[PDB]
Protein backbone atom coordinates (compact mmCIF):
# COMPACT_ATOMS: atom_id res chain seq x y z
CA UNK A 1 0.00 0.00 0.00
CA UNK A 2 1.48 3.39 -0.94
CA UNK A 3 0.47 5.30 2.36
CA UNK A 4 0.09 8.11 3.28
CA UNK A 5 -0.92 10.01 0.06
CA UNK A 6 -2.54 13.22 -0.51
CA UNK A 7 -4.18 14.06 -4.22
CA UNK A 8 -5.34 17.75 -4.87
CA UNK A 9 -6.91 19.36 -7.94
CA UNK A 10 -4.89 22.33 -10.15
CA UNK A 11 -1.66 23.83 -10.03
CA UNK A 12 -2.15 25.02 -6.78
CA UNK A 13 -2.70 21.81 -5.37
CA UNK A 14 0.82 21.44 -5.10
CA UNK A 15 1.37 23.86 -2.44
CA UNK A 16 -1.81 23.08 -1.01
CA UNK A 17 -0.48 19.15 -0.79
CA UNK A 18 2.72 20.32 1.19
CA UNK A 19 0.27 21.91 3.93
CA UNK A 20 -1.76 18.34 4.23
CA UNK A 21 1.64 16.68 4.25
CA UNK A 22 2.50 18.37 7.69
CA UNK A 23 -0.31 16.50 9.50
CA UNK A 24 0.05 13.03 6.73
CA UNK A 25 3.91 12.57 7.73
CA UNK A 26 3.01 12.96 11.38
CA UNK A 27 0.81 9.92 11.35
CA UNK A 28 -2.02 12.58 11.42
CA UNK A 29 -5.47 11.69 10.19
CA UNK A 30 -6.72 12.32 6.62
CA UNK A 31 -9.42 14.39 7.90
CA UNK A 32 -7.33 16.97 9.56
CA UNK A 33 -4.80 17.02 6.47
CA UNK A 34 -7.52 17.62 3.74
CA UNK A 35 -9.16 20.59 6.30
CA UNK A 36 -5.69 22.19 6.30
CA UNK A 37 -4.37 21.62 3.27
CA UNK A 38 -7.84 23.15 1.55
CA UNK A 39 -7.98 25.88 4.12
CA UNK A 40 -4.35 27.67 2.89
CA UNK A 41 -6.06 27.93 -0.53
CA UNK A 42 -9.34 29.44 0.91
CA UNK A 43 -6.94 32.22 2.84
CA UNK A 44 -5.08 33.12 -0.42
CA UNK A 45 -6.20 36.51 -1.94
CA UNK A 46 -4.45 35.75 -4.83
CA UNK A 47 -6.21 32.70 -5.86
CA UNK A 48 -9.28 33.93 -6.88
CA UNK A 49 -11.73 30.47 -7.10
CA UNK A 50 -11.64 29.46 -3.66
CA UNK A 51 -12.22 31.53 -0.29
CA UNK A 52 -11.24 35.28 0.61
CA UNK A 53 -10.41 37.03 -2.98
CA UNK A 54 -13.30 34.95 -4.31
CA UNK A 55 -14.87 36.58 -7.98
CA UNK A 56 -17.98 37.60 -6.71
CA UNK A 57 -21.60 36.87 -8.43
CA UNK A 58 -23.16 39.22 -10.84
CA UNK A 59 -24.34 41.10 -7.78
CA UNK A 60 -20.76 41.64 -5.90
CA UNK A 61 -22.02 39.21 -3.50
CA UNK A 62 -18.39 36.39 -3.02
CA UNK A 63 -20.67 33.67 -1.66
CA UNK A 64 -18.78 30.11 -1.01
CA UNK A 65 -19.88 26.51 -1.05
CA UNK A 66 -17.46 23.47 0.78
CA UNK A 67 -18.11 20.15 2.04
CA UNK A 68 -16.07 17.22 3.58
CA UNK A 69 -16.43 13.76 4.24
CA UNK A 70 -14.92 11.45 6.71
CA UNK A 71 -13.26 8.28 6.74
CA UNK A 72 -17.06 6.79 8.73
CA UNK A 73 -19.81 8.31 5.99
CA UNK A 74 -19.31 11.66 7.96
CA UNK A 75 -20.19 14.95 5.96
CA UNK A 76 -21.06 18.35 6.28
CA UNK A 77 -21.84 21.03 3.52
CA UNK A 78 -22.34 24.82 3.41
CA UNK A 79 -23.34 26.02 0.58
CA UNK A 80 -23.85 30.01 -0.88
CA UNK A 81 -22.27 31.23 2.49
CA UNK A 82 -21.35 35.05 2.74
CA UNK A 83 -18.64 36.45 4.57
CA UNK A 84 -16.89 33.33 6.59
CA UNK A 85 -13.00 32.78 5.23
CA UNK A 86 -12.60 28.93 6.26
CA UNK A 87 -16.01 27.45 4.71
CA UNK A 88 -14.56 23.96 5.18
CA UNK A 89 -14.31 24.74 8.51
CA UNK A 90 -18.05 25.69 8.60
CA UNK A 91 -18.74 22.42 6.88
CA UNK A 92 -16.86 20.33 9.72
CA UNK A 93 -18.75 21.98 12.03
CA UNK A 94 -22.19 20.78 10.59
CA UNK A 95 -20.87 17.60 10.69
CA UNK A 96 -19.99 17.75 13.70
CA UNK A 97 -21.94 20.04 16.26
CA UNK A 98 -25.13 19.52 14.80
CA UNK A 99 -27.83 17.18 13.49
CA UNK A 100 -28.05 18.13 10.15
CA UNK A 101 -25.61 17.58 7.16
CA UNK A 102 -26.29 20.65 4.69
CA UNK A 103 -27.08 24.59 5.45
CA UNK A 104 -27.34 27.11 3.20
CA UNK A 105 -27.33 30.78 3.08
CA UNK A 106 -28.10 32.99 6.29
CA UNK A 107 -28.88 29.97 8.11
CA UNK A 108 -25.33 28.95 7.14
CA UNK A 109 -23.78 32.34 8.38
CA UNK A 110 -26.12 32.27 11.43
CA UNK A 111 -24.60 28.96 12.33
CA UNK A 112 -21.20 29.77 11.59
CA UNK A 113 -21.17 32.81 14.00
CA UNK A 114 -22.51 30.56 16.58
CA UNK A 115 -19.57 28.58 16.81
CA UNK A 116 -16.82 31.39 16.80
CA UNK A 117 -16.21 32.15 13.37
CA UNK A 118 -15.66 35.94 12.44
CA UNK A 119 -17.63 37.68 9.98
CA UNK A 120 -15.05 39.24 7.29
CA UNK A 121 -15.64 41.17 4.19
CA UNK A 122 -14.02 38.91 1.61
CA UNK A 123 -14.19 40.98 -1.07
CA UNK A 124 -10.95 42.07 -2.45
CA UNK A 125 -10.15 45.32 -4.38
CA UNK A 126 -8.73 43.00 -7.35
CA UNK A 127 -12.00 41.01 -7.67
CA UNK A 128 -14.76 44.30 -6.63
CA UNK A 129 -12.58 45.36 -9.77
CA UNK A 130 -12.96 43.13 -12.13
CA UNK A 131 -16.38 42.09 -11.28
CA UNK A 132 -16.84 46.18 -12.13
CA UNK A 133 -15.62 45.66 -15.19
CA UNK A 134 -17.46 42.42 -15.95
CA UNK A 135 -20.89 44.48 -15.34
CA UNK A 136 -19.33 47.14 -18.13
CA UNK A 137 -19.16 44.12 -20.48
CA UNK B 1 -12.20 25.09 -6.76
CA UNK B 2 -9.48 23.32 -4.68
CA UNK B 3 -10.66 19.12 -3.77
CA UNK B 4 -8.34 17.31 -1.96
CA UNK B 5 -8.71 13.43 -1.08
CA UNK B 6 -5.91 11.83 1.21
CA UNK B 7 -5.42 8.08 2.30
CA UNK B 8 -3.32 8.65 6.25
CA UNK B 9 -0.99 6.44 7.99
CA UNK B 10 -3.63 4.65 9.16
CA UNK B 11 -5.20 3.73 6.22
CA UNK B 12 -8.54 5.94 6.41
CA UNK B 13 -9.72 8.24 3.54
CA UNK B 14 -10.94 11.55 3.64
CA UNK B 15 -11.76 14.43 1.65
CA UNK B 16 -12.96 17.84 1.42
CA UNK B 17 -13.98 20.63 -1.32
CA UNK B 18 -14.12 24.08 -1.31
CA UNK B 19 -15.26 26.79 -3.71
CA UNK B 20 -16.33 30.31 -4.62
CA UNK B 21 -18.16 29.10 -7.47
CA UNK B 22 -18.97 30.36 -11.17
CA UNK B 23 -17.34 34.07 -11.19
CA UNK B 24 -20.65 36.32 -11.68
CA UNK B 25 -22.96 33.25 -11.85
CA UNK B 26 -26.75 34.35 -10.47
CA UNK B 27 -26.73 35.32 -6.95
CA UNK B 28 -27.53 31.54 -4.73
CA UNK B 29 -26.43 29.77 -7.32
CA UNK B 30 -24.89 26.44 -6.53
CA UNK B 31 -22.00 23.93 -8.23
CA UNK B 32 -21.05 20.87 -7.28
CA UNK B 33 -18.44 21.43 -4.36
CA UNK B 34 -20.78 20.84 -1.71
CA UNK B 35 -22.86 18.40 -2.83
CA UNK B 36 -21.81 14.50 -1.61
CA UNK B 37 -21.65 12.03 -5.02
CA UNK B 38 -21.30 15.07 -6.88
CA UNK B 39 -17.82 17.60 -6.04
CA UNK B 40 -16.79 14.49 -3.69
CA UNK B 41 -17.57 11.59 -2.49
CA UNK B 42 -15.30 8.72 0.12
CA UNK B 43 -16.02 5.89 1.32
CA UNK B 44 -13.27 3.70 3.63
CA UNK B 45 -13.95 0.44 2.26
CA UNK B 46 -13.61 1.18 -1.31
CA UNK B 47 -11.68 5.16 -2.38
CA UNK B 48 -12.58 8.48 -2.84
CA UNK B 49 -13.21 10.82 -5.47
CA UNK B 50 -13.31 14.51 -6.14
CA UNK B 51 -14.46 16.29 -9.49
CA UNK B 52 -13.40 19.17 -11.35
CA UNK B 53 -15.24 21.24 -14.06
CA UNK B 54 -18.18 22.82 -14.75
CA UNK B 55 -20.20 22.80 -11.50
CA UNK B 56 -23.39 22.13 -13.55
CA UNK B 57 -22.16 18.92 -15.50
CA UNK B 58 -21.17 17.30 -12.29
CA UNK B 59 -24.23 17.83 -10.44
CA UNK B 60 -26.16 16.36 -13.52
CA UNK B 61 -24.29 13.06 -14.02
CA UNK B 62 -23.49 12.28 -9.96
CA UNK B 63 -19.77 12.02 -10.73
CA UNK B 64 -18.00 11.06 -7.70
CA UNK B 65 -20.60 8.60 -6.57
CA UNK B 66 -19.95 7.10 -9.96
CA UNK B 67 -16.26 7.01 -10.07
CA UNK B 68 -16.39 5.37 -6.56
CA UNK B 69 -19.06 2.56 -7.27
CA UNK B 70 -16.38 2.08 -10.60
CA UNK B 71 -13.61 1.31 -8.58
CA UNK B 72 -15.77 -0.77 -6.08
CA UNK B 73 -16.71 -2.66 -9.24
CA UNK B 74 -13.12 -3.72 -9.61
CA UNK B 75 -11.75 -0.78 -11.32
CA UNK B 76 -8.34 0.65 -10.84
CA UNK B 77 -8.77 4.88 -10.05
CA UNK B 78 -7.18 5.50 -12.95
CA UNK B 79 -9.55 3.25 -15.14
CA UNK B 80 -12.71 4.41 -12.91
CA UNK B 81 -11.83 7.91 -13.84
CA UNK B 82 -11.84 7.54 -17.73
CA UNK B 83 -15.11 5.48 -17.46
CA UNK B 84 -17.04 7.62 -15.63
CA UNK B 85 -15.64 10.81 -18.15
CA UNK B 86 -16.44 8.38 -21.07
CA UNK B 87 -19.94 7.88 -19.83
CA UNK B 88 -20.51 11.62 -18.89
CA UNK B 89 -19.05 12.54 -23.17
CA UNK B 90 -22.00 10.05 -24.29
CA UNK B 91 -24.26 11.94 -21.83
CA UNK B 92 -23.09 14.99 -23.36
CA UNK B 93 -23.33 13.71 -26.76
CA UNK B 94 -27.27 12.45 -25.98
CA UNK B 95 -28.25 16.52 -24.68
CA UNK B 96 -26.84 17.65 -28.35
CA UNK B 97 -24.23 19.51 -26.50
CA UNK B 98 -20.69 20.31 -27.77
CA UNK B 99 -17.95 18.74 -26.17
CA UNK B 100 -15.64 21.40 -25.88
CA UNK B 101 -18.54 23.83 -23.88
CA UNK B 102 -17.67 21.19 -21.16
CA UNK B 103 -15.52 20.06 -18.92
CA UNK B 104 -15.44 17.37 -16.34
CA UNK B 105 -12.53 15.45 -14.83
CA UNK B 106 -12.04 13.57 -11.59
CA UNK B 107 -9.43 12.68 -9.07
CA UNK B 108 -9.68 9.50 -7.42
CA UNK B 109 -7.50 7.30 -4.45
CA UNK B 110 -8.46 3.46 -3.57
CA UNK B 111 -7.48 2.14 -0.12
CA UNK B 112 -4.19 0.65 -1.33
CA UNK B 113 -2.80 4.12 -2.18
CA UNK B 114 -3.37 3.88 -5.81
CA UNK B 115 -4.33 6.83 -7.70
CA UNK B 116 -5.46 8.38 -10.99
CA UNK B 117 -7.13 11.07 -13.46
CA UNK B 118 -9.04 11.74 -16.23
CA UNK B 119 -11.02 14.74 -17.92
CA UNK B 120 -13.23 15.39 -20.84
CA UNK B 121 -10.87 18.45 -22.04
CA UNK B 122 -7.09 19.10 -21.30
CA UNK B 123 -5.47 21.59 -19.33
CA UNK B 124 -6.12 20.65 -16.08
CA UNK B 125 -3.10 18.88 -13.51
CA UNK B 126 -3.55 17.81 -10.39
CA UNK B 127 -0.68 17.26 -7.41
CA UNK B 128 0.18 14.27 -5.58
CA UNK B 129 2.39 13.79 -2.54
CA UNK B 130 3.10 10.35 -0.89
CA UNK B 131 6.54 9.06 0.52
CA UNK B 132 8.17 9.78 -2.57
CA UNK B 133 7.37 13.57 -2.90
CA UNK B 134 5.06 15.88 -4.19
CA UNK B 135 4.44 15.93 -8.23
CA UNK B 136 2.01 17.98 -10.65
CA UNK B 137 0.72 15.04 -13.26
CA UNK B 138 -1.46 15.88 -15.85
CA UNK B 139 -3.77 12.87 -16.85
CA UNK B 140 -5.33 11.92 -20.22
CA UNK B 141 -8.81 13.19 -21.67
CA UNK B 142 -11.01 12.33 -23.89
CA UNK B 143 -11.37 15.32 -26.12
CA UNK B 144 -8.56 15.02 -28.78
CA UNK C 1 -43.73 -2.62 -21.84
CA UNK C 2 -46.03 -1.18 -18.72
CA UNK C 3 -46.53 2.44 -19.95
CA UNK C 4 -47.71 4.75 -18.81
CA UNK C 5 -47.19 4.44 -15.30
CA UNK C 6 -46.52 6.65 -12.15
CA UNK C 7 -45.49 6.35 -8.62
CA UNK C 8 -45.50 8.25 -6.28
CA UNK C 9 -44.67 8.30 -2.34
CA UNK C 10 -46.91 8.41 0.46
CA UNK C 11 -50.56 8.41 0.93
CA UNK C 12 -51.14 11.54 -0.88
CA UNK C 13 -49.31 9.96 -3.79
CA UNK C 14 -52.62 8.57 -4.42
CA UNK C 15 -54.02 11.55 -4.68
CA UNK C 16 -51.24 13.20 -6.99
CA UNK C 17 -50.89 10.16 -9.02
CA UNK C 18 -54.54 11.23 -10.04
CA UNK C 19 -53.45 14.49 -11.64
CA UNK C 20 -50.42 13.10 -13.01
CA UNK C 21 -52.85 10.59 -14.88
CA UNK C 22 -54.95 13.46 -16.36
CA UNK C 23 -51.38 14.00 -18.18
CA UNK C 24 -50.10 10.74 -18.95
CA UNK C 25 -53.42 8.99 -19.97
CA UNK C 26 -53.76 11.52 -23.13
CA UNK C 27 -50.19 10.79 -24.16
CA UNK C 28 -48.89 13.74 -22.08
CA UNK C 29 -44.58 13.94 -21.41
CA UNK C 30 -43.63 12.58 -17.86
CA UNK C 31 -42.30 16.06 -17.17
CA UNK C 32 -45.41 18.17 -17.17
CA UNK C 33 -47.48 14.82 -15.81
CA UNK C 34 -44.88 14.80 -12.36
CA UNK C 35 -44.72 18.55 -12.01
CA UNK C 36 -48.44 18.56 -11.99
CA UNK C 37 -49.20 15.65 -9.76
CA UNK C 38 -46.67 17.34 -6.80
CA UNK C 39 -47.95 20.82 -7.07
CA UNK C 40 -50.98 19.46 -6.16
CA UNK C 41 -49.62 18.20 -2.87
CA UNK C 42 -47.87 22.03 -2.40
CA UNK C 43 -50.85 23.80 -2.99
CA UNK C 44 -52.79 21.64 -0.52
CA UNK C 45 -52.63 23.73 3.27
CA UNK C 46 -53.86 20.00 4.68
CA UNK C 47 -50.52 18.49 3.62
CA UNK C 48 -48.00 19.44 5.99
CA UNK C 49 -44.71 17.95 4.84
CA UNK C 50 -44.97 19.90 1.08
CA UNK C 51 -45.32 23.19 -0.29
CA UNK C 52 -48.10 25.48 1.44
CA UNK C 53 -48.73 24.90 4.75
CA UNK C 54 -45.58 23.01 5.11
CA UNK C 55 -44.31 22.85 9.05
CA UNK C 56 -41.86 25.42 9.84
CA UNK C 57 -37.97 25.57 10.68
CA UNK C 58 -37.31 26.31 14.35
CA UNK C 59 -37.43 30.15 13.73
CA UNK C 60 -41.43 29.91 12.12
CA UNK C 61 -40.03 30.55 8.41
CA UNK C 62 -41.60 27.56 6.39
CA UNK C 63 -38.34 26.92 3.52
CA UNK C 64 -39.10 24.99 0.47
CA UNK C 65 -36.77 22.68 -1.59
CA UNK C 66 -37.31 20.85 -4.37
CA UNK C 67 -36.33 19.41 -7.49
CA UNK C 68 -36.92 17.94 -11.26
CA UNK C 69 -35.06 15.76 -13.93
CA UNK C 70 -36.61 15.32 -17.14
CA UNK C 71 -35.70 12.45 -20.05
CA UNK C 72 -32.29 13.45 -21.00
CA UNK C 73 -29.89 14.83 -17.91
CA UNK C 74 -32.32 17.86 -17.46
CA UNK C 75 -32.46 18.81 -13.98
CA UNK C 76 -33.37 21.90 -11.83
CA UNK C 77 -33.40 22.63 -8.01
CA UNK C 78 -34.46 24.92 -5.14
CA UNK C 79 -33.21 24.60 -1.83
CA UNK C 80 -34.28 26.72 1.16
CA UNK C 81 -36.89 28.92 -0.53
CA UNK C 82 -39.41 31.08 0.93
CA UNK C 83 -42.41 32.45 0.30
CA UNK C 84 -43.30 30.43 -3.21
CA UNK C 85 -46.31 27.60 -3.22
CA UNK C 86 -44.68 26.05 -6.18
CA UNK C 87 -40.96 25.22 -5.41
CA UNK C 88 -41.68 22.43 -8.19
CA UNK C 89 -42.01 25.11 -10.84
CA UNK C 90 -39.36 27.58 -9.94
CA UNK C 91 -36.87 24.47 -10.14
CA UNK C 92 -37.80 23.49 -13.59
CA UNK C 93 -37.38 27.26 -14.40
CA UNK C 94 -34.28 27.31 -13.12
CA UNK C 95 -33.48 24.24 -15.61
CA UNK C 96 -35.49 25.46 -18.59
CA UNK C 97 -34.12 29.10 -17.77
CA UNK C 98 -31.28 29.53 -16.71
CA UNK C 99 -27.33 28.04 -17.33
CA UNK C 100 -27.51 26.53 -13.31
CA UNK C 101 -28.97 23.88 -11.96
CA UNK C 102 -29.74 25.09 -8.28
CA UNK C 103 -30.58 28.19 -6.55
CA UNK C 104 -30.60 28.38 -2.76
CA UNK C 105 -32.02 30.92 -0.77
CA UNK C 106 -32.65 34.65 -1.22
CA UNK C 107 -31.28 34.29 -4.66
CA UNK C 108 -33.79 31.11 -5.53
CA UNK C 109 -36.92 33.60 -4.29
CA UNK C 110 -35.67 36.38 -6.14
CA UNK C 111 -35.37 34.07 -9.75
CA UNK C 112 -39.01 33.03 -8.89
CA UNK C 113 -39.95 36.76 -9.15
CA UNK C 114 -38.23 37.47 -11.62
CA UNK C 115 -40.08 34.73 -13.37
CA UNK C 116 -43.74 35.75 -12.94
CA UNK C 117 -44.11 33.81 -9.66
CA UNK C 118 -45.83 35.36 -6.39
CA UNK C 119 -44.95 35.92 -2.95
CA UNK C 120 -47.25 34.33 -0.84
CA UNK C 121 -47.41 33.67 2.88
CA UNK C 122 -47.22 29.83 3.25
CA UNK C 123 -47.47 29.62 7.12
CA UNK C 124 -50.93 27.97 8.05
CA UNK C 125 -52.26 29.17 11.41
CA UNK C 126 -52.65 25.33 12.15
CA UNK C 127 -48.32 25.04 11.21
CA UNK C 128 -47.95 28.60 13.37
CA UNK C 129 -50.07 27.15 16.42
CA UNK C 130 -47.79 23.61 16.25
CA UNK C 131 -44.72 25.34 15.85
CA UNK C 132 -45.72 27.92 19.33
CA UNK C 133 -46.61 24.52 20.52
CA UNK C 134 -43.21 23.14 19.99
CA UNK C 135 -41.33 26.05 21.02
CA UNK C 136 -42.88 25.51 24.70
CA UNK C 137 -42.00 21.54 24.15
CA UNK C 138 -38.47 21.63 23.19
CA UNK C 139 -37.82 25.02 24.82
CA UNK C 140 -35.82 26.96 21.83
CA UNK C 141 -35.52 30.50 21.73
CA UNK D 1 -42.08 15.37 1.11
CA UNK D 2 -43.57 14.09 -2.06
CA UNK D 3 -41.31 11.86 -4.88
CA UNK D 4 -43.00 10.85 -8.37
CA UNK D 5 -41.43 9.29 -11.03
CA UNK D 6 -43.32 8.66 -14.39
CA UNK D 7 -42.95 6.53 -17.25
CA UNK D 8 -45.13 8.21 -20.59
CA UNK D 9 -46.44 6.82 -23.40
CA UNK D 10 -43.45 7.36 -25.16
CA UNK D 11 -41.59 5.76 -23.26
CA UNK D 12 -39.46 8.42 -21.45
CA UNK D 13 -38.76 8.88 -17.73
CA UNK D 14 -38.92 11.76 -15.65
CA UNK D 15 -39.09 12.49 -11.95
CA UNK D 16 -39.88 15.74 -9.09
CA UNK D 17 -39.33 16.15 -5.51
CA UNK D 18 -40.71 18.73 -3.20
CA UNK D 19 -40.55 19.13 0.61
CA UNK D 20 -40.76 21.56 3.62
CA UNK D 21 -38.00 19.79 4.96
CA UNK D 22 -37.71 18.25 8.52
CA UNK D 23 -40.09 20.13 10.84
CA UNK D 24 -38.14 22.51 13.47
CA UNK D 25 -34.68 22.06 11.10
CA UNK D 26 -32.19 24.54 11.66
CA UNK D 27 -32.67 28.02 9.62
CA UNK D 28 -30.90 26.78 6.29
CA UNK D 29 -31.05 23.11 6.38
CA UNK D 30 -31.40 21.48 3.52
CA UNK D 31 -32.18 17.68 3.08
CA UNK D 32 -32.42 15.26 0.19
CA UNK D 33 -35.47 16.54 -2.30
CA UNK D 34 -32.96 19.21 -4.28
CA UNK D 35 -29.97 16.95 -4.96
CA UNK D 36 -30.01 15.02 -7.99
CA UNK D 37 -29.26 11.74 -7.05
CA UNK D 38 -29.91 12.02 -3.17
CA UNK D 39 -33.74 12.74 -3.31
CA UNK D 40 -34.57 11.99 -7.06
CA UNK D 41 -32.32 10.21 -9.95
CA UNK D 42 -33.54 9.80 -14.25
CA UNK D 43 -31.18 8.37 -16.20
CA UNK D 44 -33.70 7.28 -19.54
CA UNK D 45 -31.65 4.57 -20.68
CA UNK D 46 -31.83 2.84 -16.96
CA UNK D 47 -34.52 4.12 -14.80
CA UNK D 48 -35.64 5.87 -12.16
CA UNK D 49 -35.85 6.31 -8.26
CA UNK D 50 -37.20 8.88 -5.34
CA UNK D 51 -36.06 8.61 -1.68
CA UNK D 52 -37.84 8.62 1.40
CA UNK D 53 -36.77 9.02 4.99
CA UNK D 54 -34.54 11.08 6.67
CA UNK D 55 -32.81 13.71 3.99
CA UNK D 56 -29.46 13.51 5.78
CA UNK D 57 -28.76 9.69 5.54
CA UNK D 58 -30.29 10.04 1.71
CA UNK D 59 -28.06 12.50 1.09
CA UNK D 60 -25.35 10.79 3.18
CA UNK D 61 -25.41 7.76 0.74
CA UNK D 62 -26.56 9.23 -2.76
CA UNK D 63 -28.90 6.63 -2.33
CA UNK D 64 -31.33 7.59 -5.53
CA UNK D 65 -28.09 7.09 -7.94
CA UNK D 66 -26.74 3.93 -6.11
CA UNK D 67 -30.43 2.61 -6.88
CA UNK D 68 -30.26 3.55 -10.74
CA UNK D 69 -27.00 2.49 -10.52
CA UNK D 70 -28.09 -1.04 -9.38
CA UNK D 71 -30.30 -0.99 -12.06
CA UNK D 72 -28.12 -0.49 -14.70
CA UNK D 73 -25.84 -3.23 -13.29
CA UNK D 74 -28.92 -5.45 -14.12
CA UNK D 75 -30.73 -5.49 -10.79
CA UNK D 76 -34.70 -5.23 -11.38
CA UNK D 77 -36.12 -2.48 -9.38
CA UNK D 78 -37.30 -4.09 -6.66
CA UNK D 79 -33.64 -5.81 -6.10
CA UNK D 80 -32.01 -2.68 -6.73
CA UNK D 81 -34.40 -1.01 -3.99
CA UNK D 82 -33.70 -3.55 -1.80
CA UNK D 83 -30.00 -3.85 -2.48
CA UNK D 84 -29.12 -0.18 -1.89
CA UNK D 85 -31.06 -0.42 1.56
CA UNK D 86 -28.98 -3.68 2.24
CA UNK D 87 -25.76 -1.67 1.61
CA UNK D 88 -27.21 1.03 3.53
CA UNK D 89 -27.99 -0.83 6.61
CA UNK D 90 -24.26 -2.16 6.52
CA UNK D 91 -23.14 1.30 6.73
CA UNK D 92 -25.12 2.42 9.67
CA UNK D 93 -23.78 -0.66 11.25
CA UNK D 94 -20.44 0.43 10.51
CA UNK D 95 -20.94 3.92 11.63
CA UNK D 96 -22.72 2.78 14.98
CA UNK D 97 -25.70 3.88 14.79
CA UNK D 98 -28.82 1.90 16.03
CA UNK D 99 -31.06 1.20 12.97
CA UNK D 100 -33.99 1.88 14.64
CA UNK D 101 -33.19 5.82 14.29
CA UNK D 102 -32.53 5.54 10.41
CA UNK D 103 -35.26 4.86 7.74
CA UNK D 104 -34.24 5.31 4.26
CA UNK D 105 -36.40 3.63 1.50
CA UNK D 106 -36.40 4.26 -2.35
CA UNK D 107 -39.32 3.67 -5.11
CA UNK D 108 -38.22 3.03 -8.48
CA UNK D 109 -39.27 2.49 -12.09
CA UNK D 110 -37.42 0.99 -14.82
CA UNK D 111 -37.74 1.47 -18.99
CA UNK D 112 -40.20 -1.44 -18.85
CA UNK D 113 -42.26 -0.37 -16.70
CA UNK D 114 -41.33 -2.44 -13.76
CA UNK D 115 -41.22 -1.11 -10.77
CA UNK D 116 -40.19 -1.84 -6.74
CA UNK D 117 -39.94 -0.43 -3.31
CA UNK D 118 -38.01 -1.01 -0.28
CA UNK D 119 -37.07 0.48 3.17
CA UNK D 120 -35.08 -0.03 6.47
CA UNK D 121 -38.50 0.66 8.78
CA UNK D 122 -41.93 -1.03 7.75
CA UNK D 123 -44.43 2.06 8.19
CA UNK D 124 -44.56 3.66 4.26
CA UNK D 125 -46.57 3.05 1.14
CA UNK D 126 -46.95 4.54 -1.81
CA UNK D 127 -49.24 5.31 -5.25
CA UNK D 128 -48.88 3.22 -8.39
CA UNK D 129 -50.88 4.58 -11.00
CA UNK D 130 -50.54 2.39 -14.81
CA UNK D 131 -53.73 1.14 -16.91
CA UNK D 132 -55.06 -1.19 -13.91
CA UNK D 133 -55.93 2.28 -11.77
CA UNK D 134 -54.42 3.32 -8.95
CA UNK D 135 -53.31 2.06 -6.00
CA UNK D 136 -51.28 1.96 -2.61
CA UNK D 137 -49.00 -0.67 -2.25
CA UNK D 138 -46.50 -1.69 0.57
CA UNK D 139 -42.87 -2.13 0.09
CA UNK D 140 -40.51 -4.66 1.58
CA UNK D 141 -38.57 -3.74 4.83
CA UNK D 142 -35.42 -4.73 6.31
CA UNK D 143 -35.98 -4.65 9.97
CA UNK D 144 -37.74 -7.11 11.15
Amino acid sequence: TNKPIVLSTWNFGLHANVEAWKVLSKGGKALDAVEKGVRLVEDDPTERSVGYGGRPDRDGRVTLDACIMDENYNIGSVACMEHIKNPISVARAVMEKTPHVMLVGDGALEFALSQGFKKENLLTAESEKEWKEWLKT
Amino acid sequence: TIGMIALDAQGNLSGACTTSGMAYKMHGRVGDSPIIGAGLFVDNEIGAATAIGHGEEVIRTVGTHLVVELMNQGRTPQQACKEAVERIVKIVNRRGKNLKDIQVGFIALNKKGEYGAYCIQDGFNFAVHDQKGNRLETPGFALK
